[PDB]
RNA sequence: UUGAGAGAUACAAUUUGGGAAGAAAUUCCCAGAGUGUGUUUCUUUUGCGUUUAACCUGAACAGUCUCAUCGUGGGCAUCUUGCGAUUC
């Protein structure tokens, strides 16, 4: 009885482990459907980091 | 405690000493376990604050160096009476060439406080403009986005401007602070004002940047630092270096 | 180096090696009837693909009573070409038998070379709706399966299921809701095809749309009592 | 109130539910099949009819 | 011409290995399954575990269905890590076969544009709406 | 801002079942389902103003001769930096 349980576990773990994924899942998902189917200036990098940190209250207050 | 404690101690030297009342910055430098990667240009990359404001335009003279043709860049900026009374003054790179050289040039470097250019001109600016603006970070010249629009390759873009846009960057600016990366261990960041702030404002500064540059995320921008950071000195401009988080 | 593995019904196999794919076990080894794929682990086997046989769409579409099983007599209209009722063939094995029907002609010679290859094969080329002329040489059938496009499936269905499916046996269906309707939706017509079994003797058990691999298809299987 | 219980009403008379990726649904009854032609097809109704109650006479 | 032919040749390759790819790779079947109930109470009694005598995990997974009774991987070089990986690389390579694929489409329709362009005929150029060139031959047969 | 429908959800609470742990109380795992609230999807209706509307075509690009395609020479890096594409 119990021990039966147990061995249908451990075959369902072992069948698990043979068809597992995570978030491969979704990943795949995306492909399959693909096969059956911020601001970033091209000529200056130096831009990324020149840029300044917009701030919403910095626009809207009229100090 | 050594924070504040030094921190006293600093102050009240240069009180009394005459040339140590004459600077009037305050100067933090980090030195890290590992030096940075990224080799220096003269990009000013800026710092936010979480907590406390330190300059306004309000209180701050102003230059703004546009592209070449800036007759409607400088005429709706002068209009919208948002930036009128914001930017002390604006002038394009061709008329400065043609305007100053040399002596005028450095009656210019006196003058102004704060200068910002075009980020499609930044990189040609320091020829025009010399080694002598070239030296630390007080009078480095900032970049600033101008039209909050983008280009595609292949396809033209299209200029303009917007006082909200350009205000809001000033704004953040002058309320953050900045730094240059370099390729060793050592980086200087000036941090606050000997009057305009207190003590427990430091505190919260220096605590919000080192957060800041300690941060996993924003590697792009904040992440930077190699290795465990080894300590944090104080001084001014003159001063000699004061030690704080040793390890 | 290759895994093989078995599936809820028996014959069908699934390797699992640097990919995962189904299978059936060849009486007939090293001659892939046409082109398809193989492996070896000894003994041999041959692969499905479901894009070009439907039954396997619904073999990985997973269905619980597919009453063709290795022990058995199937009967399979829609042969055409000759893979599938290889494939079923092969599942059923020697003592299975498969009795495939054929109208056009091409296939049909395809089909003649595929049962001069396999004896568990028995080929009729006849009228798809006029069962007669293989009532006299086609006896006791018990699971049929058919994929035509004629729109009367629930008819030629019927008629060679009272003639040929034992009592209790077991029909399974595809229908190309583009080919009978195409106007009106695929779940309509499938529903609507559905009490035709129905009054048509059959008990509909269960369908499988066939959703990722085909446009606009179901498979519809049921058993059939007390009927004839 | 009686929203409600005309709603509970309708999935009493429902022989449609959601069991996860399954959906389960009846087999009708042999004495309606037998005895009723299945009833019409609301869309084609409202379609012939309005067309006789179209707008460019005026059914008004 | 010998462009068009060497092009038209290399999508001709990427075209039909894809479909070998494809052939020997597998999909996952996603299709509804409706049930057949003669009683609304056993509609309500209903339970996909019992009526497959499986388990729960059994039930979800689509393509293999095993029973029970019918179950009455570490030979699989460490499966956690590698072969997903692997399973998903050979989806990405089937990916750029097919994006390869209709980027030579594209170079190859575009570039018999042009020698149709160069053939013979009274053309006409035509700037369409959204700002795209085209070609429009007067009505005539030729001889 | 007519009803009604279907559906997607999200949130909240409610519960269906299999396994396991548990003396048990309970807990775990797993697939769930419905209720309500927020969101949006989509359908029809209801009423209202309103006769056209879009595309195609016939001898329809071309005297400031248009168009195609190889080559040469220059502009735009303060950037359309130019794809077997059509930068000017």
């Amino acid at each position: 009885r119990k021990y039966l349980n147990k061995l249908i576990k451990r075959n369902s773990q072992n069948l698990r482990s043979w068809d597992l994924e995570e978030e491969v899942r979704d990943e795949l998902e995306d492909i399959q459907q693909s096969i059956l189917k911020f601001v970033k200036d091209h000529r200056y990098p130096g831009l990324t980091p020149g840029l300044a940190p917009v701030g919403l209250s910095d626009e809207e207050d009229s100090s | 405690g050594l924070a504040e404690k030094a921190l006293k101690a600093l102050i009240l030297q240069c009180e009394e000493n005459p040339s140590l009342k004459n600077d009037k910055d305050i100067h933090i430098i980090i030195n890290t376990g590992k030096k940075m990667g990224i080799n220096r240009d003269n990009i000013p990359r800026i710092i936010p604050l979480t907590k406390y404001k330190l300059f306004k335009p309000r209180d701050l003279n102003i230059l703004l160096i546009t592209k070449d043709p800036s007759a409607l860049y400088r005429e709706t900026l002068t209009k919208d009476e948002h930036t009128s009374e914001l930017f002390k003054e604006i002038i394009s790179v061709k008329n400065l060439r043609r305007r100053f050289k040399g002596s005028k040039l450095t009656q210019l470097y006196k003058d102004f406080d704060l200068v910002v250019a075009d980020y499609r001109v930044h990189h040609l600016l320091p020829e025009v403009l010399g080694s002598r603006f070239y030296h630390g970070s007080k009078k480095l010249p900032y970049m600033i986005r101008m039209s909050k629009e983008v280009k595609l390759k292949r396809q033209q873009m299209v200029e303009k401007c917007d006082p909200i846009y350009v205000r809001a960057q000033l704004r953040s600016i002058c309320k953050n602070t900045s730094y240059i990366p370099n390729n060793d261990n050592c980086l200087s960041v000036r941090v606050g004002y000997i009057q305009k702030h207190s003590i427990p404002e430091i505190l919260q500064n220096i605590q919000d940047t080192i957060n800041f540059l300690t941060d996993k995320s924003k590697r792009p921008q904040g992440g930077v630092i190699k290795g465990g950071i080894i300590s944090i000195f104080v001084k001014t401009s003159n001063s000699t270096s004061l030690p704080i988080y040793q390890f | 180096k290759v895994v093989i593995e078995p599936h809820r019904h028996a014959g069908v196999y699934i390797a699992r090696g640097k990919e995962d794919l189904l299978v059936t076990k060849n009486m007939a080894p090293g001659e892939s009837v046409y082109g398809e794929k193989r492996i070896s682990v000894k003994v041999e086997y041959r692969v499905w693909n479901p894009f070009r046989s439907k039954l396997a769409a619904g073999i990985m579409g997973g269905l619980d009573e597919l009453f063709i099983a290795p022990g058995k007599k199937v009967l399979y209209l829609g042969a055409a070409s000759g893979t599938s009722v290889s494939h079923v063939s092969d599942v059923v094995g020697p003592e299975g038998v498969v009795y495939a029907v054929e109208f056009s002609h091409r296939p049909g010679r395809e089909l003649i070379s595929m049962a001069k290859k396999r004896p568990n094969i028995i080929p009729i080329i006849e009228d798809a709706r006029h069962p007669q002329k293989y009532r006299m040489l086609i006896g006791m059938v018990d699971c049929v399966f058919a994929d035509v496009a004629q729109p009367d499936q629930a008819r030629i269905i019927a008629l060679n299921s009272h003639m040929f499916l034992k009592d209790q046996g077991g029909v399974v269906i595809s229908i190309k809701a583009n080919c009978i309707d195409s106007t009106v939706d695929a779940e309509t017509v499938f529903a609507r095809e559905v009490q035709k079994l129905r009054e048509e003797r059959i008990k509909p058990l269960e369908q499988l749309t066939l959703e990722p691999y085909e446009r606009d298809h179901c498979i519809v299987v049921g058993r059939y009592m007390r009927s004839g | 109130i009686k929203t409600k219980k005309r709603k509970t009403l309708k999935n009493l008379r429902k022989d449609s539910v959601k069991r996860g990726k399954f959906r389960v649904q009846l087999l009708s009854t042999t004495q309606d099949s037998k005895t009723l032609p299945p009833k019409k097809e609301s869309s084609i109704i409202r379609s012939k009819d309005r067309w006789l109650n179209r707008k460019a006479l005026n059914k008004g | 011409t010998q462009d068009s032919n060497y092009v038209r040749t290399l999508r001709q390759i990427e075209l039909k290995k894809l479909e070998k790819g494809a052939k020997q790779l597998m999909f996952k079947s996603s299709g509804n399954h409706t049930i057949f109930v003669d009683s609304r109470e056993k509609m309500n009694e209903f339970t996909p575990e019992k009526f497959f005598n499986t388990t729960s995990e059994m039930v979800n997974r689509s393509e293999n269905r095993l029973t029970k009774d019918q179950l009455a991987n570490a030979s699989s070089i460490m499966p956690k890590e590698s072969l997903d990986k692997k399973k998903l690389k050979k989806f990405k390579q089937v990916k750029q076969h097919l994006q390869r694929e209709t980027q030579l489409k594209q170079v190859q329709q575009r570039m018999d544009a042009q020698r149709e362009l160069l053939k013979k005929g009274s053309k006409k150029k035509i700037v369409d709406s959204s700002g795209k060139i085209s070609f429009k031959w007067k009505k005539q047969r030729k001889r």
